[PDB]
């Protein structure tokens, strides 16, 4: 049923009605010459450069729009279907601008390779060319746009993927000119995907504008740190430094886009780096020394402190193997207060079932949702590609958004119910307007961003949340593996640290000051020198010297996610490995080894020596980390209830507002992202 | 060990470099066996990792002697994999500097002979006449040798204008100079007999051990694959394979000076019909477009920078495709994916078949014998090392 | 377009056929190419017996061994690909006999049938280690005398693993794990597009 | 499973071959060290016959014992006709070369890659 | 006649590789993904199995990238995931496969999306 | 010093090369020379480049000196033209 059966050159491929021509020459293997259509965005026939010869028919048809019919068999390969190719080459190659060595989009283009393959020889257009004027869309993408074949895909995503609305088709004739009519910049995230989806170089990256060329660029695949979506990433890396950061696909995490932060921050990676150990000195500035005297400067002070005199305050961006070499290490001096810089609630069940700290209906589940609650976060700036998630399926599909947070720009249309963590309490009793929305839904999402946890009555947040999900689960009678309560993060390290048992918040630091920290990568405030207490021997173990290199006695440089094969997690707990791209710079070292070697030196030795031995370490105190690419499907939200349930709590009246209130907010936020120049350019752009 | 002697790599006698393990009984050799790779370098494997354009200036110095005659081999093959011919013009130069190629073989294999025999002055009577033929080379190609001038599509770039006349003045003379050379050594009463009856080989054998070249031809056996399967426009002149009888080192050499004479009758035809035309492939898929079309029409520029950069993309097939190098037949073994880069390219070479033959030639000899017969061999130990 | 020929592609089938029906024991497959070739494809253990009727047939006599090569597909379970490309001075022609060989799986040497394979068949042992029974004499030709390894395999690294340079504490050459000063740049060419085959 | 032998029928019979070849070796390292004027002991030669001998010891399948042996044969034919000069035979020792440390904390301290 | 052996081939021993390059070496299969820059996809059909990257440092007299590991550049290409396995195994380089992921079915039709309902 | 200014420098441990012998380094330096050179002024909206000569100069581009607020610089020689 619902099985056409098309051939394509005769191999009788069975499609379902509705497929386009293209499509059908996709299932047989076929590849209809293409420009103007992306798979993920509308079709638009602008080009048409896939004309095809459907046979016993007079003309040729558009692959990427007929609909196949019954029986209609496709000549892809024809003497027709080739005079079709042979000629629109011939047109958009008379009004190109060669300056392929210009181009940096060279060994890129979609235009030279089906010309040098589908295309003609030589050409004829013995006129004059054509020549448009440069514009500014911004400081990431440089539009060199005398290139553009006006195939319209930016048009589309930028209103289609992105909800934009900016960029547009001006004038008619052959000076119809794809540019903003007023020169206004394209900010928004998800802008340097243009780059990737114009086939023309018209438009390209500015920061990569002429540092190689693709043909040289060896490409590792490896994992999105800077956000918690953990978007998919190939790393093209020329001689041993990066050169760019562009997406690959993963249909449940980034389907091919990558946000502004992870692809222009690769240059942030390349200055401001720790690589060499420095240690404090008699007169009181850190100085350059080998691993040796500076492992034992730490080694020695731990031997010499007992438990709970020990702590780690991690955060960021460091791997779930570096996490578990720093718990291992500390427990093997009794200290269990390990602890991470974003607070998640841990007074019920926290931490313990695996479902209290992720977005468990999946990025993919958002597709298939019916209503979303946004509880006090802004996706736009804190996971920027499930905001995307959110905009496909309130397009394509029909989500009904409700926010209760600040009113900010979302991208899409969303129901402010209020800025008030108690109006929360008023769908719960059934007395605000949206309580029937839901009980209308049928399959029903609740999201609580980790950022409005970090605000103080976070714990009565979540609880008052869970009661809602709970009674929106028995109204509406929605399915057990429909899971309505998830909550994101927008730390890297956050559901890997919160798996290994590491416990959230650094209040437990706070109560009692340990004599030593070990600060693992960790740049944000949550505890100062001051704080800590008179000794303050604490030693950071990181990658870039920010907030807490110049207040650390010890300085042991460490790698970032290019340069190493750790593992990270997403907030859906999909478990990813990072690949290594470039050998870490300097004396710098894996985090892993560096703990593993003060271990050493200390005596209290950890079992693992080898990566692959740490990953069975990981395996059993934790089973995602092992498995990659699996989603853990079952997960234990009644008795996770009964605890909240037990839990009393104030939720106060302050509004809770999500710190990324507008993107300047959004550009700087970890410390790759600080030390970016290009991001510095972005700030300054905005402001 | 039968007093076993190497007879060392380095040697004037031992062209280039050749360990010849060889057991002596006093001046009587019992057993040859040669050594060989003291000159692989990799040719085969390198080709593997770069484009088909980028792998021709391997072909030249696969035997360097022969350094064009080489190039035509692969882009014959190239060609054949294409299913793509060279212009008219293209095959004509190819065959002109084919044979002038030839010539320069056989006045390093003859000359070169004798220097290891003590003749020495036929060498630098030759080698000036070498010198005017790489002159030509030169004003073709840009290199004396290694040119890479016959690509795989037609050749690089026109003769200059004036280049035909100059290979027609020495033609015309050339012939006085192989004339010299013989009044000094076709009939010396001494050269004939260190090379007379010594290393002969029968036609039956000589097939066997798939000798391949001068070498079968000497013996009686007609076989020039030029005439037998022709390749580029030698079909289309005339000329006389030198066949011989009682094969042995003199009638073979008389062989090699007589293919000298044949090549004049070849080159000449060359220079006398020679068509006006292209000298490569109107296919800007497969041949580079000309450098004012590049500058001035977009379609060249894209077909300039993809073919510069990624290649040819040969459709998957392989072929074996062998001609007639001065030496005897070279041929390339390609094996080629849909990709831009070969997979494989095992190149014959006439040589790797000749050097084992030394063992079942040199049998009874003494130690001169055996420097008499790696000359009659023409071993350039780059194309039997690879 | 090449000045194909269809007298030939036929002829040269015609007796494809021939030597299938002659030999079916050991003919795989056999195939006459667009370039106009043929090849027979034969089972490893009709290397002796298909070579030989060539070699001695009125109607197939295919007396010189022009190569004997030995192409690499990893992916293959046989890897290597023994090629042993033959021509008939008589009856002028040439016929390619291409057999299947593992790494540790021998194959049979025609030094026997044409003694021109003694030396490239020590070619195919020395650089990837196919080893030929009943073979006079089988050792490296190409390679160094103490190489390590089979270097035209798709699995060995370009650069290799050993270099030489000459130490004057020990004034003899030594190896060393090779370090190399510009690494060989490895660009990718292949291009995303396919070509419609004809 | 269900593979053609290649010398010999099973691990026994390949042994024995083995075993030959080690006599052969034994009895070659005095000669070698002889005829190369190599600077080393018998002794120890010998013994690093042994270490070589053994470094394969853990191969099970008879197939690829029998070409250890065939290769090993090939490489002492070389040996004993003096076809390997000294900088072959002693490249066997690694004499130049600095040994690498196989400890952890050896390797943090020196490479990034252990 | 054949004989038996239920040994997994390893021929670590005739490939003739050195002891380090043969035990610390992880290789991966995958099927390489696509540039997004271009949107062909002749490039993600056949798997490939790649070696572990390593040092790159910079040379001294002229900047040049240098490499201390042989089996970098080295990139096997395998028909088909079983047998690439296969490759590792008999080589002894560990290996970690990774399963291809293919584009999902998209339904696209040209009428939809001039719904102005939606 | 040089183009992009490399200063090998005197705490480098590179720089002990020169010693003895002189560095490479180049007068005339192009970074300038462009910049000396005078805005080509022309009556079309467009204009060509051939960057002089034909086929002895650059792939022909087409600038467009549209706005005198900017004179278009073709790619290839940095000429300035001023509409
Ligand atoms: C100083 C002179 C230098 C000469 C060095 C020499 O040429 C190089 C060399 O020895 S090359 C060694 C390779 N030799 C093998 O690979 C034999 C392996 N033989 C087996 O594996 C057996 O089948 C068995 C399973 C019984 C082993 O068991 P066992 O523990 O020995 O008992
Ligand atoms: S886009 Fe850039 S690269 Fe592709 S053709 Fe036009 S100029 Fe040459
Ligand atoms: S810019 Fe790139 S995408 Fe937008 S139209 Fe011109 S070409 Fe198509
Ligand atoms: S690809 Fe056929 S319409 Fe653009
Ligand atoms: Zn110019």
């Amino acid at each position: 049923s619902n099985l056409i059966e098309v051939f394509v050159d005769g191999q009788s491929v069975m499609v379902e009605p509705g497929t386009t021509v293209l499509q059908a020459c996709e299932k047989v293997g076929m590849q209809i010459p293409r420009f103007c259509y992306h798979e993920r965005l509308s079709v638009a026939g602008n080009c048409r450069m896939c004309l095809v010869e459907i046979e016993k028919a007079p003309k040729v048809v558009a692959a990427c729009a007929m609909p196949v019919m019954k029986g209609w068999n496709i000549l892809t390969n024809s003497e027709k279907s080739k005079k079709a190719r042979e000629g629109v080459m011939e047109f958009l190659l008379a009004n190109h601008p060669l300056d392929c060595p210009i181009c940096d989009q060279g060994g890129e283009c979609d235009l030279q390779d089906q010309s040098m393959m589908f295309g003609s020889d030589r050409s004829r257009f013995l006129e004059g060319k054509r020549a448009v004027e440069d514009k500014n869309i911004g400081p990431l993408v440089k539009t060199i746009m005398t290139r553009c074949i006006q195939c319209t895909r930016c048009i589309r995503f930028a209103s289609e993927i992105a909800g934009v609305d900016d960029l547009g088709t001006t004038g008619r004739g052959n000076d119809m000119q794809v540019g903003t009519y007023i020169e206004k910049m394209f900010m928004s995230e998800l802008s340097g995907n243009v780059i990737d989806i114009c086939p023309v170089g018209a438009l390209t990256s500015k920061p990569y504008a002429f540092t190689a060329r693709p043909w040289e660029t060896r490409k590792t695949e490896s994992i999105d740190v800077m956000d918690a979506v953990g978007s998919n990433i190939v790393v093209s890396t020329r001689t041993g430094e990066v050169m760019r950061i562009l997406p690959r696909m993963h249909e449940d995490i980034n389907e091919e886009w990558i946000s502004d932060k992870t692809r222009f921050a690769y240059d942030g990676l390349k200055r401001q780096r720790l690589t060499e150990p420095m240690v404090r000195n008699e007169k009181g500035l850190l100085t350059y020394t080998s691993w040796e005297d500076a492992l034992s400067r730490v080694a020695g002070m731990l031997q010499n402190f007992e438990g709970n005199a020990v702590a780690a305050i991690a955060g960021g961006l460091v791997d779930a193997e570096a996490l578990v070499a720093l718990k291992d290490l500390l427990n093997k001096v009794d200290s269990d207060n390990l602890c991470t810089e974003e607070i998640f609630p841990t007074e019920g069940a926290g931490t313990d079932l695996r479902s209290n700290y992720l977005l468990n209906t999946t990025i993919a589940g958002v597709e298939e949702a019916d209503v979303v609650l946004l509880v006090g976060t802004n996706p736009r700036f804190e996971a920027p590609l499930f905001n995307a998630r959110i905009r496909k399926s309130w397009l394509h599909n029909d989500l009904k958004v409700a926010l209760i947070g600040s009113p900010v720009d979302l991208t899409y249309r969303y129901d402010h119910l209020g800025d008030s963590p108690k109006i929360l309490q008023d769908i719960a009793s059934g007395r605000h307007s949206f309580c029937e929305v839901l009980k209308d839904a049928k399959k029903p999402m609740v999201v609580l961003g980790s950022s409005a946890l970090q605000r103080d009555d976070g714990a009565a947040i979540l609880v008052a949340v869970s009661n809602m999900v709970q009674k929106i689960r028995v109204t509406t009678g929605v399915a057990a593996e429909w899971k309505v309560m998830n909550i994101l993060h927008r730390i890297a390290s956050q559901v890997a640290a919160l798996d290994l048992g590491y416990k959230p918040g650094v209040e437990a630091i706070r109560k009692n000051p340990p004599k030593m920290l070990f600060l693992l990568g960790a740049d944000g405030g949550c505890i100062t020198r001051q704080d800590l207490p008179k000794d303050c021997f604490i030693v950071y173990q990181g990658h870039h010297g920010d907030v807490g290199a110049p207040m650390a006695d010890v300085i042991l440089p460490g790698a970032a996610y290019t340069e190493k094969s750790a593992t990270y997690v997403n907030t859906e707990g999909r478990a990813q490995q990072t690949k290594v791209a470039v050998t870490p710079p300097g004396l710098a070292r894996e985090d892993w080894k560096i703990i593993r070697a003060l271990s050493e030196i200390a005596g209290i030795t950890l079992p693992y020596d080898t990566l692959d031995q740490v990953r069975n370490r990981l395996e059993e105190v934790s089973p995602n980390l092992v498995r990659y690419d699996d989603i853990e499907e079952t997960n234990y939200f009644q008795q996770a209830s009964e605890l909240a349930k037990l839990v009393n709590q104030e939720v106060l009246a302050d509004p809770l507002v999500p710190p990324q209130l507008t993107i300047k907010d959004f550009y700087m936020t970890d410390s790759i992202s600080r030390a970016s120049q290009t991001m510095a350019k972005c700030v300054k752009a905005v402001t | 060990t039968n007093m076993t002697l190497n007879f060392g790599p380095q040697h004037p006698a031992a062209h280039g470099v050749l360990r010849l393990v060889l057991e002596l009984s006093g001046e009587m050799v019992r057993k040859c066996d040669p050594h060989i790779g003291l000159l692989h370098r990799g040719t085969e494997k390198l080709i593997e990792y770069k484009t088909y354009l980028q792998a021709l200036p391997y072909f030249d110095r696969l035997d360097y002697v022969s350094m064009m005659c080489n190039e035509q081999a692969y882009s014959i093959a190239v060609e054949k994999l294409l299913n793509i011919q060279p212009p008219p013009r293209a095959q004509w130069i190819r065959v002109l500097f084919g044979e002038i190629t030839r010539i320069l073989n056989h006045i390093m294999a003859v000359t070169t002979h004798a220097l290891d025999i003590g003749a020495m002055t036929p060498f630098f009577w030759m080698f000036e006449e070498r010198e005017k033929m790489f002159e030509f080379y030169e004003r073709v190609s840009g290199a004396r040798m290694h040119a890479a001038y016959i690509r795989p599509g037609g050749v690089h770039q026109d003769l200059p204008l004036g280049l035909l006349d100059d290979i027609y003045e020495f033609s015309k003379n050339f012939s006085l100079r192989i004339d010299e050379v013989e009044e000094m050594l076709t009939n010396n009463r001494i050269w004939r007999n260190r090379t007379v009856d010594i290393g002969v080989v029968t036609a039956e054998d000589a097939l066997n051990y798939g000798f391949s070249g001068v070498m079968l031809r000497g013996s009686g056996i007609q076989w020039d694959l030029r005439k037998t399967q022709p390749y580029d426009v030698y079909d289309q002149v005339e000329f006389d394979v030198p066949i011989g009888s009682r094969g042995d080192c003199y009638d073979r050499y008389l062989c090699r000076v007589e293919e000298m004479r044949q090549s004049l009758r070849i080159i000449e035809q060359c220079l006398n019909k020679m068509p006006p035309g292209e000298i490569k492939v109107d296919d800007a898929k497969v041949s580079p477009p000309k450098r004012a079309e590049m500058k001035t029409s977009m379609e060249s520029l894209i077909h300039h920078f993809k073919l510069y950069t990624e290649g040819y993309q040969v459709p998957p097939g392989a072929t074996y495709t062998a001609i007639e190098a001065p030496k005897g037949e070279f041929g390339v073994y390609l094996v080629s994916d849909g990709s831009s880069r070969p997979y494989r390219c095992k190149i014959k070479a006439p040589g790797f078949a000749h050097l084992a033959g030394l063992d079942k030639m040199s049998k009874g000899h003494m130690l001169a014998d055996v420097v008499a017969i790696i000359g009659t061999q023409d071993i350039v130990f780059g194309e039997i090392d690879r | 377009v090449r000045p194909r020929s269809d007298v030939t592609h036929k002829q040269l089938s015609a007796f494809g056929e021939y030597v299938a029906e002659i030999l079916p024991k050991y003919v795989q497959q056999v195939q006459v190419s667009c370039l106009d070739e043929l090849e027979i494809c034969i089972h490893p253990d009709g290397v002796i017996p298909t070579l030989t009727f060539l070699r001695d047939h009125t109607n197939a006599q295919f007396k010189s061994l022009a190569d004997l090569t030995a192409v690499d597909v990893p992916t293959r379970q046989n890897r290597f690909e023994i090629v042993y490309n033959l021509l008939s001075l008589r009856f002028n022609s040439r016929i390619r006999v291409k057999t299947y060989a593992d790494e540790l799986t021998p194959i049979d040497s025609i030094v026997s049938v044409h003694i021109a394979a003694n030396w490239y068949e020590r070619e195919v042992w020395d650089m990837f280690g196919v080893f030929f029974f009943n073979h006079p004499d089988l050792r490296r030709i190409l390679t160094d005398y103490g190489f390590e390894g089979h270097p035209f395999r798709k699995d060995f690294p370009l650069t290799g693993y050993v270099e030489l340079r000459y130490d004057d504490e020990v004034k003899r050459v030594v190896a060393e794990p090779v370090e190399l000063a510009q690494e060989f740049r490895k660009f990718d060419l292949n291009s995303p597009w396919e070509a419609f085959p004809a | 499973t269900s593979v053609k032998p290649i010398f010999s029928r099973d691990l026994n019979e390949a042994k024995r071959r083995v075993r030959e070849l080690y006599r052969a070796w034994y009895r070659e390292v005095p000669n070698t060290v002889h005829l190369m004027q190599l600077d080393i002991t018998v002794k120890q030669g010998r013994d690093k016959v042994r270490e070589m001998f053994m470094k394969n010891a853990h191969v099970t399948d008879p197939r690829v014992v029998d070409l250890l042996v065939i290769k090993g044969k090939m490489e002492l034919q070389e040996t004993i006709k003096v076809w390997k000069q000294r900088t072959h035979v002693m490249r066997f020792f690694h004499e130049t070369e600095t040994p690498r440390p196989k400890d952890f904390l050896s390797k943090f301290y020196m490479g990034h890659d252990p | 006649q054949l004989i038996t052996v239920d040994e997994k081939l390893d021929i670590t021993t005739l490939t003739g590789v050195p002891e380090e390059h043969i035990k610390t070496r992880k290789v991966r299969i995958f099927v390489p993904a696509r540039n997004n820059m271009q949107s062909g996809v002749n490039n993600t059909k056949k798997w490939k199995m790649e070696f572990d990257t390593r040092e790159r440092w910079e040379n001294p007299l002229m900047g040049w990238a240098s490499t201390a590991d042989p089996l970098s550049n080295m990139v096997l290409t395998f028909s088909a995931k079983e047998d690439a396995i296969a490759f590792a195994e008999k080589n002894g380089w560990s290996y970690d496969v990774e399963e291809k992921k293919v584009p999902k079915p998209k339904s696209k039709s040209y009428g939809a999306n001039f719904s102005w309902n939606k | 010093i040089t183009h992009t200014g490399q200063v090998y420098d005197e705490k480098d441990y590179r720089r002990v090369r020169f010693v003895d012998r002189q560095k490479e380094v180049n007068e005339n330096f192009a970074i300038d020379l462009i910049a000396q050179q005078p805005v080509n002024e022309v009556e079309h909206r467009i204009i060509a480049c051939d960057g002089g000569g034909g086929a002895l100069g650059h792939p022909k581009v087409y600038i467009n000196l549209d706005k005198e607020t900017k004179t278009g610089t073709c790619g290839y020689c940095g000429l300035q033209f001023k509409q």
